[PDB]
């Protein structure tokens, strides 16, 4: 259950070493730098639009890592290891490891920003006085909304792929292919939306 | 049969650790060079 | 005794998946209606519109698949046995 | 193993699908960005 | 004991297909409403609009056929029995 | 034993047909609303608008008749008996 | 025993007709909405416009009366 | 034994009446929405638009009273028993 | 015996009143939406629009009150028995 | 015996107040949508449209509270005991 | 015996919370659509726009809280055991 | 029959009802908000940054209702109140 994540880790590490050695401003962008850079530009632009860079500079690397670490782990599961691999996000542990860390980080930011005494009050009061009772619950619903989202979206696939296995091979080749084709795009979407939601939670926490 | 898959196991801390080291490695090697490169590329424009 | 609990679990999973499918279908259709109207109004807006569409889809499909996973929990690992 | 052969053929058909449809556009976009870089 | 489980499973499958049919029908109808509005707005736009229509219908039909697969699972291959 | 299973089966098939009818009625009515509004917007538009209305109608009626066939499968030819 | 089947049959027929009535009522209402609006902004279109309305309303009523017939099948001539 | 059948009959009658009432309420409301919206922007239209609104209201009310009659069938003149 | 019929009756009455309330609320809201929007488009039209609004509200409340009376008949004066 | 009656009564109370809650929520939202749009079109709306909005919210909440009262009547004064 | 009352109570409370959830979500979304559209077509309006939106959301959430409170009463107190 | 059996069956059915209603409301609300957002970004291209705020506020409210229903569902299924 861990090795499936460690593989994605070593993959992204090697990719970062490749970029480090290759990247140049003198020459062409043909190398991998077009992926790392195509992610960095979108994340930079989103955070600059929402919160502005200098108010919250450190959230860019966090966003790009919580994007790639999810994207690679979702896509690599498409390979025909059906038999040993399994999408690590199919286990609650991975989803919590991401979501509760994002939670503690943005709340620590709220504390550093507004202070330990004032930030709780700002979280409880919310945008409306009578909304405050529901605001104190939304404050905890947000991270569950980050976690269960990934968990369900990848576990439905981890289940359907094992369900389709009860057909014979000749019948089986069609639905497995259709589902994995669907899952590539849907996993990309659910990683992008996780990174965007992280950026937005920070946006409404730093203010 | 059935394992009540909702309840977390010990693997949680390990996945967190192997995410954290990835985050640090990225923040160092991916982002500084690329931001420098993107800034210079904008100066080229 | 395990039998009545198993039947209840199956029925509960059915309710879960039915509600999930109702919501997923209706929401996906509405988001698509917005996208189609926009692409009919502003032909060159197709590209810029595709992104908010996939964000809304990532919200609704999640609302669906969370229930789907809880259905898997009810049926395959039924509590209380 | 029947499961393995079936899901392998599924992987082959999806690989062919990505190779024809997904690959040329993404490579076209990357080429467009390389040429744009050169543009100066 | 097994008979009760089978009856529960049939009820669950019925609920699943009912909810799925509701969602799929309503979503396809709303997407069609958008498509007709657009094809009335711009007779040239049919080629443009068929694309996001197939995308939305693909999403809705995917939800429906997922419900259908789980229904077949409940009925013919009951998770427990 | 057959009695309980067939009772559950009738309930299930009824849920299937009920959800199917809800979805078909609402979706096809919405498509007709789009068609009527478009034909009022353009009094010479009927000839072309009939085609995509038949397309959306085909999707919704396909869902309905799939549900109907599975209802027939639940009621007359129940598994488990 | 057969009584159990009978009760299930009455429940099923009721579900069928309830869903049919929901769908048919809402669809006929939406069609009437479109008709009222088109007749409002095209004061004379009514002659051409009633035909699509009867057509879509008929396509809805088809689902309704199909559900009704199958309900009669469930209830009056229940299997068992 | 008759008692079980009669209880099922009351439950089914409730289901049919509830669905009919939902449909009739919502349909009459949306027709009234179209009517108010039409009479607002064309104040004198009332004596024109009264016609199609009553046609729609009759179409729905027919289904409501039909459902009421069939619930009377299940309850008072119970099938079988 | 009486217990079973009474329980079925209470469940049926609840179904009746719940469906009636759903339809009534949704229709009242759909009507009020047109009322408010028409009163926003042409301010001076208060009572002129009120009249069609009272008509629509009358239709929907009539459905609701009929369902209420049937629920009362089910509960207080249980058929059969 | 009385236990079965109480179970049916509680299920019926849940059905009634659940339907009432659905209706109240959806109706209040649909009204507020017209209110918000009208206030976006004209500052005079915040002054004027409140009479219609209170009227509509009243027609909805009357149904909610009356269904709530009948729920209390089923569950706390269960006829049949 | 008490077990049957308890099961009925759980089922009723669940119906209660499900209806409340449907209503709250749909009404809140319908209000949000008007808010988003107003912020799209009238950027400077946000200040006056937020109050009516919170008012509508407040009405919906009040219905939801009442529904939840009665569900809690049902499930934890079992009024009739 | 054992009493725990009936109670657990009712509990699972209730939890199913709760989670189903929650999922319906959440899906439909999210869809309507997304429709508003998409149409607004279609008519006002630069508005994305202004529009994202109220969209996420409404989505937060909707999701909070959904997950409140989910929490009570978890209570029903895993604790069986009143057993």
């Amino acid at each position: 259950t861990i090795l499936a994540t460690a593989v994605t880790a070593v993959i992204v590490i090697a990719l970062a070493f490749y970029l480090r050695a290759k990247v140049t401003s003198t020459g062409v962008p043909s190398g991998v730098q077009l992926f790392w850079e195509a992610l960095t530009i979108q994340m930079r632009q989103q955070i600059e639009g929402s919160i502005g860079m200098k108010i919250a500079p450190f959230v860019l690397p966090l966003s790009v890592t919580i994007f790639v670490f999810i994207l690679i782990s979702n896509w690599l599961a498409v390979l025909p290891l059906q038999y040993l691999y399994k999408a690590p996000a199919s286990d609650i542990n991975f989803v919590l490891a991401l979501a509760l860390f994002v939670f503690v980080c943005y709340h620590a930011a709220g504390i550093w920003r507004r202070g330990i005494v004032g930030h709780p009050i700002k979280v409880v009061k919310g945008h409306v006085a009578f909304l405050a009772p529901i605001n104190i619950v939304e404050e905890l619903a947000k991270p569950i909304s980050l976690a269960l989202r990934l968990f369900g979206n990848i576990f439905a696939g981890g289940i359907l792929v094992a369900l389709i296995a009860m057909f014979p091979w000749y019948i089986q080749w069609f639905p497995n292919a259709v589902w994995k084709t669907f899952d590539l795009f849907v996993g990309l979407i659910q990683a992008f939306i996780f990174s965007l939601l992280t950026i937005l939670y920070f946006s409404q926490s730093m203010e | 049969g059935g394992s009540n898959f909702l309840i977390p196991n010990g693997t949680f801390f390990a996945v967190l650790i192997i995410f954290l080291i990835v985050l640090g490695v990225i923040s160092k090697w991916v982002v500084p060079p690329i931001s420098k490169v993107l800034a210079e590329r904008e100066a080229m424009l | 005794p395990n039998a009545i609990i198993t039947a209840g679990a199956l029925i509960g999973g059915g309710l879960i998946m039915g509600g999930g499918a109702i919501g997923a279908g209706i929401g996906d259709g509405i988001a698509g209606n917005a996208l189609i109207s926009g692409i009919a109004r502003q032909p060159e807006a197709q590209g810029r519109l595709f992104t908010p569409f996939f964000i809304t889809v990532g919200l609704v499909e999640a609302a669906y698949f969370i229930n789907l996973a809880f259905m898997a929990l009810f049926v395959f690992a039924t509590p209380g046995l | 193993m029947s499961i393995f052969i079936g899901q392998l053929i599924g992987f082959a058909v999806i690989a062919f699908i990505i190779v024809k449809w997904v690959v040329p556009p993404v490579r076209t976009l990357m080429r467009n960005q390389q040429e744009a870089v050169r543009a100066a």
